[PDB]
């Protein structure tokens, strides 16, 4: 999809979620792999629970790395 | 509100200065105690942006470059987070301006993705390497570009980025201004030299990648840069 839209779908699944400063999307909107709406959908809660499961109640750039992965095949 | 497992650093995170100060100086081990992330304080601080705790830790001499379980040292999360007044403390101290993280990301890769500027031009004094490419073949410009960061995309031109270096998918950052219609940003690399014929691993050229008018507006203007000189 559009590298646009995927950056407005991540930054709109993402706004009422509660990510460190230092987190920057476009490392994962910058990727080659062509995701769905979806995927980032779930890449984004994916994240939120890897964050729930360090019991920290801030998302990190390591669960969407993380999250990413899982998701993406 | 408890982002780590160790409190020292879920204290460092609140701003808890005086508490953080009272700990650390009666228990000295604690300034460089590591938690689940492979972060101590510091790090911490840095996200957060409270200044004086990290002035404290580098006063007491805390290592400044150690990375954390995603390979992001202090000065990767400042530059991220904006924190300027943080990021001059950890250039004076030595932070390490090429570092790379997980990903191949260097702090200036997200001042410019960002819009950093004062911190992206700190960094760009301080020695950063202005290509360099990240584990996709990306450049801070590439993300400038790709983003409608103009100001930036001037920033980084101005300390000799090259125009020209291509990512995985073959894109120079005028194919990605021009994929996302960053009118200004392609214009303006064009004038700066930036290549309108190299193709991307589609085989298009920034021009098949633009709007038709895009397009033929960068076409006139590679061509006035031809003729001139």
């Amino acid at each position: 999809m559009d590298r646009r839209q995927k950056r407005l779908i991540f930054s709109t699944i993402t706004s009422k979620m509660n990510l460190s400063e230092e987190v920057d999307l476009e490392d994962y909107v910058a990727r080659p792999d062509k995701i769905s709406g979806a995927d980032i959908n779930s890449i984004c809660q994916e994240s939120g629970m890897l964050a729930v499961r360090e019991n920290r109640y801030i998302v990190l750039a390591k669960d969407f790395e993380k999250a990413y992965k899982t998701v993406i095949k | 509100g408890c982002v780590s497992n160790i409190m020292i650093c879920n204290l460092a995170y609140s701003g808890k200065l005086d508490e953080l100060k009272e700990r650390i100086l009666a228990d000295k081990s604690l300034a460089t105690r590591t938690d689940q992330d492979s972060r101590t304080a510091l790090h911490w601080a840095c996200s957060a942006g409270h200044t004086e705790i990290v002035e404290f830790l580098l006063q007491l001499g805390v290592p400044v470059n150690d990375k954390d379980d995603a390979g992001w040292s202090p000065l990767h999360i400042a530059a991220s987070a904006g924190r300027d007044e943080i990021v001059k403390a950890l250039l004076v101290k030595g932070a390490h301006v090429n570092a790379v993280n997980q990903n191949g990301c260097t702090p200036l890769h997200y001042a410019a993705s960002k819009n950093r500027h004062e911190i992206a031009v700190m960094l760009l004094e301080g020695g950063a390497n202005p290509d360099a490419k990240d584990h996709y073949d990306a450049t801070a410009m590439h993300r400038a570009a790709a983003k409608g960061n103009l100001k930036m995309v001037h920033i980084l031109l101005f300390y000799k980025a090259s125009t020209n270096i291509q990512d995985t998918e073959g894109n120079t950052p005028l194919h990605l201004a021009c994929d996302e219609e960053r009118v200004e940003e392609a214009k303006f690399l064009v004038t700066q030299g930036a290549s309108i014929y190299i193709e991307n691993k589609e085989e298009k050229t920034p021009l098949q990648v633009a709007k038709g008018g895009l397009g033929l507006i960068l076409k006139r203007l590679a061509e006035g840069e031809e003729a001139s000189m």
